[PDB]
């Protein structure tokens, strides 16, 4: 019954800005003994504020919290790179806990252009039987970009596998991964092996190309 | 005024009025009452040493007084204080036979030092007890874990 | 009737206490042989409900006023009376005086018939 | 320096019991309140119950029936253990301290240290090593970058290294993806400086626990 | 009811005690005109039934244990509020709670009419 | 557990049941209360020198407790310890004031000696207590006559 509802689901915002994530309880709260919670990809929560508002130790002035018994919010003032996460509320009361939906926070900042890198498959895995290119998409901001194979300039369409990092923590920047699968036979009957990136930061599409034998 | 006696009824606390009688109260034996103590810690109070520090002083002029109390709260922070005046001349007085620490501490914080003491015993300025083994006295004794916290009487169900 | 005033409240209570069961397994009552100073404890938990506990941290800190001056009355230097003088008062407020079947200040019924 | 580390298996069978054990290292479980947290990849935070250093234990209301939680202080761990597992109990699961107050410091009862969670994937399927294959362009030589490939592995997840955590800038690990074949497969990248490219031999450390395997694969220079 | 279970019994009962009657032979309640310390106590004996005589050793063999366990869980050096203590149990047994008239719980028995 | 109440009536005594309440027995005033110090030499206990120090011993973590009886047994067999540690320290306290020798002794034991002392106090082996004049403790006091025995409580006829 006692309902944790996160607002607002995803947000991003430029650093320097102030981010404020609220909570609202279903039923009014007979213990008010609220939390926030900051967790990096990966780890495990950390705690930033308990007790509706006394800092956790070792956490920056900027995060404040504040609440009011049916709402209670948190506001990072003066975001930083560092503070990418997903942000969850929590409230302790009758012997138990409930969390929130969480929040996705996102770091903008100015644009920055993928470094394209192509990769041919390696000499033991020919042997085994299967062949896979890698496309590499490094340090781009933002994270909407195009990756499209194209062997012998006949597009590939069905055996591309995308996979980004979450944003890095320093730079903002995202990082992706476009593996082009193939059997060892099909991947005989072609010779030029090309991967042609767009984003936003590139005026003009980038093609790095690999030939079968180099 | 008077001691507050608390009736424990079904998981509901209701504080006994001395003038109004209620037949519903029941006491068997005099094990149904009670005498709790709960420390300050509870109460969210501040508990690193600079902060507690500033809750005791010392004064001439009141003897101490001591109470039992039969069951106590498991402290996280508790003290041991062994302040002693400049001229080396131990500050606080030995504790009296019987009177040992609290029984259960997990943080036991040894305070030591040396300043001048301006009384004869080290009374809690809030006007809560140090509590010790099974006794709860105003006065701070020397080189013996306490834990400041308050005194309740219950009377407890059946 | 409490009702909490302080700031925070730690609604569960880990305590420990003398007052209770002794099993006693055979020859540990006798105190050459019993549990030193620290192991004659036992322990619990009272998470069950948070008003109750929070209810008594408040009762707590209301007897301090009451309880400071008695002992500021009394010379003694330990009390342990409070507890026995309490089931005195307890008998003498119901059968102090006369006693009337019907009265308010008797907690007399009669039987069910 | 209190530390909290679980301990499961990475495959659950399903329908079946599933166990999971918390150990504290560097303080005393005496005392403090233990909760156990799971998380379903890729969604939010679940509290599965909390217990007592005595003993007494409250569970989420949703799964006090297939959960029961366990303490044994003589070796200070928690314990965990699920009944009936299906595949929605699928997740990444936490033991977190969620105390009163811990020394001089007040947390009010939020949960101020975690494990580093371990991951349990309910399959009917078993075990599958994974294997590697390195990441290398036709020789060039600015700015480099090289890495390594982690193919055909179950279940989630494999613990990737660079030079057995010398390198740790610039190493994106990219996220596992799931082939039709019904296996993981992932691959990490490191952009190297092409001047010092031969100087330094750059080798892999994959970790997969649940088939237990850990081989080392290095990459070729092409000064 | 008790029953013996001691290896021996000394069925007669040669006791002392300062509880008892005081004369006050003119002046000696005064303590100055008093009796010294050796002098306080009166004497008896209590050989007329071999029975209960018996019967009290066992009692004060079997009240040991729990009287043990009592010391272990008080703090106080001396305790004399054991007796006292009895009495209020006593009295909280029969008037504790409600009393009613015709109950098994209320020594209450109306008039004879 | 419970402290066991003996009532007697009429020359018949019947331990009081804490659950079952018998309206017959009869409380007019707290003179009817007693509490009886009996002597273990009435159970046959052996009484020489060197069988009851067997009885006794040393141990370390107990604090002393100390009881009031209102009338005891007269002894024929009392004892008085003077034991001493080697290098030549006391070995038992010193009796606090208000503690005496048992009042009504015919034959004292004056036993002393030097042996190990390997605890704070001396402890009864068997769970008795050592009745003193009008008090039984559970440690032996130095240079007090003392005699072995254990308490009753009576509630007395009227
Ligand atoms: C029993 O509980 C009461 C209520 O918590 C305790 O009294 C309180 O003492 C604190 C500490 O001095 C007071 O706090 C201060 O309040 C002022 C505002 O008046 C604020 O500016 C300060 O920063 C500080 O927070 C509090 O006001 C006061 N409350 C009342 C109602 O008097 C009392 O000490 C407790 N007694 C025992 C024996 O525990
Ligand atoms: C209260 O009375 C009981 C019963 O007399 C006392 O317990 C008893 O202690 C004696 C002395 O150690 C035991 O005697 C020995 O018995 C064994 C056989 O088990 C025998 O081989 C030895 O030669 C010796 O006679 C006796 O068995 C034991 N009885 C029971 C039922 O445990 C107890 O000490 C008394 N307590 C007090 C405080 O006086």
């Amino acid at each position: 019954e006692i309902v944790l509802t996160q607002s607002p689901g995803t947000l991003s915002l430029s650093p320097g800005e102030r981010a404020t994530l609220s909570c609202r309880a279903s039923q009014s709260v007979s213990s008010s003994y609220f939390a926030w919670y900051q967790q990096k990809p990966g780890q495990a929560p950390r705690l930033l504020i308990s007790g509706t508002s006394t800092r956790a130790p070792g956490i920056p002035d900027r995060f404040s919290g504040s609440g009011s018994g049916t709402d209670f919010t948190l506001t990072i003032s003066r975001l930083e790179p560092e503070d990418f996460a997903v942000y969850f509320c929590q409230q302790y009361g009758n012997s138990l806990y409930t969390f929130g939906q969480g929040t996705k926070l996102e770091i903008k900042r100015t644009a920055a252009a993928p470094s394209v890198f192509i990769f041919p498959p390696s000499d033991e895995q020919l042997k085994s039987g299967t062949a896979s290119v890698v496309c590499l998409l490094n340090n781009f901001y933002p994270r909407e970009a195009k990756v499209q194979w194209k062997v012998d300039n006949a597009l590939q369409s069905g055996n591309s596998q995308e996979s980004v990092t979450e944003q890095d923590s320093k730079d903002s920047t995202y990082s992706l991964s476009s593996t082009l699968t193939l059997s060892k036979a099909d991947y005989e009957k072609h010779k030029v092996y090309a991967c042609e990136v767009t984003h936003q930061g590139l005026s003009s599409p980038v093609t790095k190309s690999f030939n079968r034998g180099e | 005024r008077s001691i507050p006696l608390g009736v424990i009824h079904n998981s509901t606390l209701q504080v006994s009025d001395v003038d109004k009688l209620v037949c519903r109260d029941k006491l068997s034996s005099t094990n149904q009452l009670r005498s709790v103590g709960l420390n300050l810690e509870g109460n969210g109070v501040a508990t690193d040493v600079p902060s507690a520090t500033k809750r005791w002083g010392f004064r001439s002029g009141v003897p101490p007084k001591v109470v039992n109390y039969e069951a106590g709260e498991w402290a996280e922070n508790c003290y041991n204080l062994e302040i002693k005046k400049p001229d080396g001349s131990e500050c606080l007085p030995a504790a009296p036979d019987g009177i040992r620490g609290f029984p259960r501490c997990r943080y036991v914080h040894k305070v030591s030092g040396t300043g001048p003491c301006a009384g004869d015993f080290a009374f809690h300025k809030e006007g809560a007890f140090f509590l010790y083994d099974r006794l709860a006295s105003t006065v701070i004794y020397r080189g013996t874990t306490f834990a400041e916290g308050v005194v309740a009487f219950l009377i407890l169900p059946q | 009737a409490i009702v909490n005033a302080q700031p925070k409240c730690n609604p569960n209570l880990h305590y420990w206490t003398t007052q209770d069961e002794g099993a006693a397994i055979g020859l540990a009552w006798i105190p050459y042989f019993g549990p030193a100073a620290e192991g004659i404890y036992t322990e619990g938990l009272m998470h069950n409900q948070d008003g109750l506990i929070c209810g008594l941290r408040q009762l707590a800190n209301e007897t301090t006023q009451a309880l400071q001056l008695f002992l500021r009355a009394t010379t003694e230097l330990r009390t342990f009376s409070i507890l026995n003088r309490k089931a005195i008062d307890f008998l003498l407020q119901r059968w102090g005086g006369t006693c009337h079947i019907l009265g308010p200040d008797c907690c007399i019924e009669p039987h069910d018939w | 320096q209190v530390q909290l580390q679980e301990s499961g298996p990475g495959l659950g069978k399903p329908s079946e019991t599933l166990s999971l054990s918390c150990t504290v290292s560097g303080a005393s479980i005496r005392g403090y309140f233990w909760n156990w947290i799971r998380q379903p990849p890729g969604k939010g935070l679940e509290w599965i119950g909390y217990i007592h250093s005595t003993g007494s234990t409250n569970y989420n209301p949703s799964l006090k029936s297939r959960v029961t939680i366990s303490v044994d202080t003589s070796k200070n761990q928690v314990s965990l253990n699920v009944n009936s597992v299906t595949a929605a109990d699928t997740a990444v699961y936490f033991c977190a301290r969620g105390a009163w107050n811990v020394a001089t410091v007040y947390y009010y009862y939020g949960m101020d240290v975690w494990g580093q969670g371990t991951l349990v994937t309910v399959s009917s399927a078993s075990f599958k090593g994974p294997s590697v294959f390195p990441l290398a362009p036709s020789s060039k030589s600015g700015t480099a970058a090289l890495g390594c490939l982690v193919k055909d592995y179950f279940p989630e997840p494999v613990t990737v290294s660079w030079n057995s955590g010398a390198l740790t800038s610039g190493v994106h690990t990219f996220p596992a993806v799931l082939q039709s074949s019904g296996l993981y497969s992932l691959s990490s990248v490191v952009t190297v400086p092409s001047s010092s490219l031969g100087t330094q031999t750059y080798i892999c450390n994959v970790n997969h626990k649940p088939s237990n395997t850990k081989v080392d694969k290095k990459v070729e220079p092409k000064s």
